[PDB]
RNA sequence: UCUCCAGGCAUACGCGUAUAACAACUCGGAUAACCAUUGUUAGUUAAUCAGAAUAGGCAAUAAUCACACUAUAAAUUACCUAUAACUUCUCUGUUAACCCAACACCGGAAUGCCUAAAGGAAAGAUCCAAAAAGAUAAAAGGAACUCGGCAAACAAGAACC
RNA sequence: GAGCUACCUAAAAACAAUUUUAUGAAUCAACUCGUCUAUGUGGCAAAAUAGUGAGAAGAUUUUUAGGUAGAGGUGAAAAGCCU
């Protein structure tokens, strides 16, 4: 079949998988934010 | 002896003349449909986006807009033109007010915000039922009539056109669709039509209001859902005509709230708009039960009357349907117009103290009695 | 008023009064056609 | 005991609680009332058949109405048919009907 | 106006101003016209469409037009007891030719209604060479073609390992 | 990292007409799948198009939200699938 369209957008799924609240739930996710803040990212999370 | 071909536009071409010729092709399939179900099915099977008209509406000056959507002229007063123990009626109607407000013992509702409109519903329900059984001996028609409680009346029609302003359909010409969905508190349906209030083709100097803006500027919103024409019962029901509707105005539209909002001049306007919309749908739906539509306009004026109450004050309206040719095509050369007659609201009673109704007014009761006394000729 | 704290209200509390108002509004010419009675305004997003 | 209580033993339990004796069939006095042809209503069967049809089919815009709507409709419609007899028997104005009213005893 | 084609209108999800007018004619559309591009100004209006008090007590009897009818895979807050409060309309969604496929991609894309009243244009101009792709017709013969009846057929029947 | 895909949980949907019967039955749409040939091969497409075909009331198909994670997950085992 034709590939390349593995992305089926959904705002509920997106904010649940990669959102602010999700990232802070576990210590490893908090360190994801810490790295991005140190790097200077304009977007810490979705 | 030359058989020249008829000078008509082509059926298949992509033009305005050829489209108006494909319109008469399906319109002719209605003319040629034997049953009225097939006619209504054909006229309503295709769903398009339509303005939803609310007979009970909080929009300002909605009465004037409804006249324009309907082609109705509103005449103040009643239409131009047996003692039965009025005291007996007065006692019975007084009993109904006291019974629900005082004596009846029910489980009170769960929301304080609904205790009043439920009181108004029960008294107006009792009053209608009693006045239909005490007046029945004098008017035998009410004995065989059908009394409907909160049944739905539906009318769907086309009037006017506009140019679609945006998208792939920009510039196309589309009709302005309207539908009225109504649930009158009570209504009486008879199997014999009432007499007219004025001859068909009646002409008056008054002019129907002309609206500069779209229906949208008055808060009015469009949706696309099933198109239905309903009189309160299906076409198979023998009781296919209308006698009277009783409407209860919601608390949101009652006198005190409107005055607070500074729209005091709209107190009567609320009554007028409900009658025009409620009666136009009901008188129109009856006509299409008889096979009349925009391309076969009614031969007989269709008549119905309604009384609108906010629970204490009462107003009375009469409607005559002269025109179902409201579309731009079918309204091109129409001198007919629809008529509605209305009166100012008057109290039926003032308050209940102890176990006695106070301030009861006989004049309003007679008007209810006269409306329930009208019979077919 | 905007960018200010409103005192939390509980049963029986006083009326909320704003003596000096931070809301500034401008009257604009309608883009589409409106009834003669209707008037358009542009108002701060926190105004009700 | 409230409306949604369902007695396991049915009538037998109900009779015991109310200390009553059961007789099958309606009282003969009530039965003879409608046996008289004078009580017969005009077009009785045709009107009743229309009432059944109206309650089941013609009252709604739906294809198949549901019981939560036609079950109240049929009974009220029948009562109205029985209420038309004020043309023959007066003194049926000495009664009235109320809706959803509470009864209770101990 | 004519010729011809035949999935269209709504909602959900998604997108995020591509919406509309004007002015521009550089960039963008695989070219022009014109704009889907650039700049400026505007826009989507809802009490009905759509979104966002406490403590106890107790439930045998599907659905399928629910009647008949059997069945097997065994199948949807209510009603009561007490307590507490004793008149309310703010807030938010609403545009479009739109989304996922690097693209104005012959692909992917749920539901309701309807099947042409809605929506559309296969040819920039010309010329009719070869080779190549597709459709239709076939004198006489009828698998002699071919690894094989592959493909096609005015055929689409029968049998056996 | 399970918005693809494998499997699962919960809440929802769709199946006309015709014949059999009382059905993982039949013919055949919508829908699901992808048998054979041709075209295409930097293509419309990083797997399509056009025909021809298989299933089509079920172990069917589809929608939404959740679960299982690499020494692992899932698997009507193809060492398939896990952007
Ligand atoms: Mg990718
Ligand atoms: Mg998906
Ligand atoms: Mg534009
Ligand atoms: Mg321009
Ligand atoms: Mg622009
Ligand atoms: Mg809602
Ligand atoms: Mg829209
Ligand atoms: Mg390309
Ligand atoms: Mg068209
Ligand atoms: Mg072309
Ligand atoms: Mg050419
Ligand atoms: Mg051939
Ligand atoms: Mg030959
Ligand atoms: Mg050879
Ligand atoms: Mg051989
Ligand atoms: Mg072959
Ligand atoms: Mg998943
Ligand atoms: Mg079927
Ligand atoms: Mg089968
Ligand atoms: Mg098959
Ligand atoms: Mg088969
Ligand atoms: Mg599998
Ligand atoms: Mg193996
Ligand atoms: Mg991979």
């Amino acid at each position: 079949r034709a590939r390349g369209n593995e992305y089926q957008p959904s705002n509920i799924k997106r904010k649940h998988k990669h959102g602010w609240v999700r990232r802070l739930s576990t210590p490893a996710g908090v360190q994801v934010i810490l790295r991005r803040m140190l790097k200077g990212r304009k977007s810490l999370s979705h | 002896v030359a058989r020249y071909p008829p000078i008509v536009a082509s059926m298949t071409a992509d033009s305005k003349a050829a489209r108006q010729r494909r319109v008469q092709r399906w319109q002719a399939t209605v003319h040629a449909a034997p049953s009225v179900d097939e006619k209504i099915r054909i006229l309503t099977k295709m769903q398009f986006k339509k303005y939803v008209v609310h007979p009970q509406i909080s929009a300002l000056n909605a009465d004037r807009w409804y006249q324009s959507f309907t082609k109705t002229v509103f005449v103040s007063g009643l239409p131009p033109a047996p003692s039965l123990d009025l005291a007996a009626l007065r006692a019975a109607v007084c009993d109904c007010i006291l019974q629900e407000q005082v004596y009846v013992r029910r489980r009170r509702p769960r929301s304080l915000f609904d205790r009043r409109q439920a009181l108004a519903s029960s008294i107006l329900d009792q009053v209608v039922r009693t006045l239909v059984n005490l007046l029945a001996p004098l008017n035998p028609v009410l004995s065989t009539a059908a009394l409907d409680c909160k049944r739905s009346v539906d009318f769907y029609w086309l009037r006017g056109e506009e140019r679609i302003p945006a998208g792939h359909r920009k510039g196309h010409i589309d009709a302005l669709r309207y539908q009225i969905n109504d649930k009158p508190h009570n209504q009486i349906r008879i199997s014999k039509q009432l007499p007219e209030f004025v001859p068909l083709d009646y002409s008056i100097p008054t002019e129907i209001p002309v609206m500069k803006c779209k229906p949208d500027k008055l808060p009015l919103f469009r949706r696309q859902y099933e198109n239905s024409i309903f009189t309160g019962s299906k076409t198979a029901d023998p009781c296919c005509y209308g006698h009277t509707q009783f409407h209860l105005i919601p608390d949101r539209l009652k006198r005190e709230r409107l005055i607070r909002q500074n729209q005091a001049e709209q107190v009567e306007a609320v009554f007028r708009a409900n009658a025009i919309a409620s009666l136009f749908a009901w008188t129109g739906a009856q006509a299409m039960y008889q096979g009349f539509w925009s391309e076969a306009d009614v031969t007989r004026p269709f008549v119905s009357q309604a009384v609108i109450t906010d629970g204490k004050y009462f107003s009375f309206f009469c409607y005559q349907l002269n025109t179902l040719a409201l579309t731009v095509q079918a309204d091109q050369n129409n001198p007919r117009k629809n008529l509605c007659w209305g009166s100012q609201s008057q109290p039926l009673y003032e308050t209940v103290e102890d176990n006695d109704v106070k301030g009861f007014d006989d004049g309003t009761l007679l008007q209810i009695v006269h409306f329930l006394l009208n019979k077919p000729r | 008023a905007r960018n200010v704290l409103y005192p939390l209200y509980q049963l029986g509390g006083p009326q909320l009064r704003v003596f000096r108002t931070n809301f500034f509004i401008q009257l604009v010419r309608p883009g589409t056609a409106q009834p003669e009675d209707t008037v358009q305004f542009r108002i701060p997003m926190e105004m009700t | 005991f409230h409306q949604r209580c369902r007695l396991l033993e049915g009538m037998k339990q109900a009779l015991w609680l109310t200390k009553t004796k059961l007789i099958e069939g309606l009282p003969k006095k009530v039965l003879s009332l409608v046996d008289d042809p004078a009580n017969h209503i005009e077009n009785q069967e045709q009107r009743v058949l229309d009432i059944i049809s109206h309650a089941r089919l013609w009252h709604s815009t739906e294809d198949i109405p549901k019981r939560e709507t036609y079950c109240p409709l049929i009974v009220d419609s029948l009562i109205q048919l029985c209420k038309s007899q004020i043309l023959k028997h007066p003194s049926l104005a000495r009664r009235t009907s109320a809706q959803n009213c509470t009864l209770a005893t101990t």
